[PDB]
């Protein structure tokens, strides 16, 4: 669950703005987990395709299939916005709800590996 | 080969509107399972509730751009319209659309829109925005009534040019959980323990949603009577 | 899997999602039919379940 | 003594893959293949 | 924009298979349905099975008879495959009466007939008989659900009678289809289709009345809640 998807059908193209990069993936020109550019900056489909107010949210869309765990996407979390999978949101919320404390949870886990 | 054995009894733990635990037990050999996992479906995707499937706001173009005299940006903006829970007092009514318009110095809650007629907000002190000196808001918020969770993408509805998708996140329950622990009666020891556990955004009660979705699975195995 | 399909039923949507599954591991090919992919992977041993 | 097949009982195959039963489920509970047929035995890749 | 009663189609060969199809379903409700039902249907439905057996000269389950080719685990064993039917749901039980001598081959065909009593699979395999062999048996036959072996019930008629594993549900197999169907402008819609193989004892559809009727009895049972109390 913690293992994030890394696809090469993007494999880096350039793009302006994020809507480009969505248009190009809707044509299918861009996996969404290809790491592309847009604005400069290096980032995927997934991060700007789909943005999660919270992990309720993004679990929630992983219910309905519209996403993967693995998949990498934009959620926000304790006040933050992140780049990461659902999965790891999960991993996350695990240990912090088996240890009953949020704040800890978040210093003692590595979300990013 | 004799089998007779009582019903088992429902138990209920409820705090607030926002969570509830429900305990069934005990439940012949794989009946927990058996029950828990349509629940579980029945209450994430169909359960009815409000969603915020649109918004406009002036002199923005699209999702990504800013705006200037405002510290979050578009993208924060709509998150948060994403966490708006918004109860609708009459069973007529299907869409609204909330209007916004605020500037100066302020901090701009959701008690801040504008009252309609039977739409009651249950988190008026959710933050949408801050705006700073000469910072100007004007938007207006599609609100509509449905089921489960629906991408931007795949509604994509838009009252003007400048009208951003919201991703829809219809369904009042946020997560649904549940356990089958092995319990005993008597000499049968395979007897199933179940644990049902729904956290909800207030507008509809755990009960409330357990009830709906019990009631729609009913209903479905009705649709076996008639060929 | 010829007798299902005399049997007058065709690629389940549970079969469909593994498939997509199985295609981003690379098990099947893209492109291919449903059954095509089916096949794929019953020739490496592997089967929905 | 007939003696059925129960917890703790050791199998094995040809190829020295051995383990004790720890788990009968109902058929209900078994993986199945689409057509309906239910697996009669789970092992575990981790001992490949 | 709230989809409503689905179609149902019937489709049933003979009195052991069928099919049952509703269409069209919201999104996720062809798993909804179909899997509970196909767990109550593997488990729940009640049945017919044989409960014991008396041979006469047999004193237990380890003996073989004169003139009879099969040892009494093996007559056990075809006999535990006998498909009993009961007409009048009243009937608990029923002692099948077998008197047969050799040489032929004995088979379920061969019972004594018993008011409203169908042996779903005449042509079924007992024994095989010898000149000189002979065979007397009584077989006890009971209704119930699930699977009961020999050693839980303990089932015996007279003092040389063997209790027999019972496996009582009358439901071989159970398969559901999920296909993509579309209503109107809507799509992704579940197209929900029970396959049900039985032994003829009841018919697919008996299973799928009596599963949902179980499933929904079950549901009943959230219709009476009660407070937790932990402080
Ligand atoms: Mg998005
Ligand atoms: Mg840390
Ligand atoms: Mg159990």
């Amino acid at each position: 669950i913690t293992q994030v998807r890394k696809e090469k059908k993007g494999a880096g193209l350039e793009f302006a703005t994020p809507e480009e990069a969505l248009a190009a993936h809707e044509r299918g020109e861009v996996a969404l987990n290809a790491p592309i550019k847009v604005a400069g900056r290096e980032t995927s489909v997934g991060r700007l395709k789909y943005v999660f107010a919270n992990p309720d949210e993004a679990l929630l869309a992983v219910a309905h299939g519209i996403v993967d765990l693995q998949d990498v996407v934009t959620v926000r979390y304790m006040g933050k916005r992140l780049e990461t999978s659902p999965g790891r949101i999960l991993f996350a919320r695990i240990v912090a709800e088996a240890v009953e404390d949020e704040k800890v949870a978040w210093e003692l886990i590595q979300l990013d590996v | 080969l004799d089998s007779k054995l009582k019903a088992p009894v429902f138990t209920v733990r409820t705090q607030g509107r926002e969570y509830g635990e429900f305990v069934l037990e005990p439940l012949e050999r794989g009946f927990g399972v058996t029950l828990g996992n349509p629940l579980r479906r029945i209450l994430l995707s169909s359960i009815p509730g409000t969603a915020v499937t649109s918004v406009y706001i002036e002199d923005v173009l699209h999702e990504f751009s800013t705006i200037p005299g405002v510290k979050e940006d578009v993208v924060e903006i709509i998150l948060n319209l994403k966490e708006l829970v918004v109860r609708f007092l009459n069973p007529s009514l299907q869409t609204v659309t909330l209007l916004l318009k605020a500037e100066g110095p302020k901090e701009v809650k959701a008690r801040d829109f504008l009252p309609v007629a039977d739409v009651e907000i249950m988190n008026p002190d959710l933050h949408i925005a801050t705006l700073e000196e000469g910072g100007r808001l004007n938007m207006e918020v599609r609100v509509d009534r449905g089921v489960g969770y629906v991408p931007a993408e795949k509604h994509g509805i838009k009252d003007r040019i400048n009208a951003i998708p919201v991703d829809a996140v219809f369904s009042p329950v946020r997560r649904v959980a549940f356990q089958v622990e092995d319990t005993r009666l008597g000499q049968r020891t395979d007897l199933d323990k179940l644990t049902l556990r729904i956290w909800t955004d207030g507008s509809v009660t755990p009960l409330e949603a357990l009830n709906q979705a019990v009631e729609i699975l009913r209903e479905h195995l009705t649709y076996f009577s008639n060929p | 899997f010829g007798k299902r399909k005399g049997e007058g039923f065709g690629v389940d949507k549970r079969e469909v999602e593994v498939l997509r599954r199985a295609e981003k591991l690379g098990l099947v090919t893209p492109g291919k039919t449903p059954e095509e992919q089916l096949k794929e992977l019953f020739l490496q041993g592997k089967v929905v379940l | 003594q007939k003696r059925k097949l129960q917890v703790g009982d050791k199998l094995a195959n040809r190829h020295g893959n051995k383990g004790v039963v720890a788990k009968i489920l109902p058929v209900e509970d078994m993986p199945h293949l689409p057509d309906g047929t239910p697996v009669d035995v789970i092992l575990n890749p981790l001992g490949v």
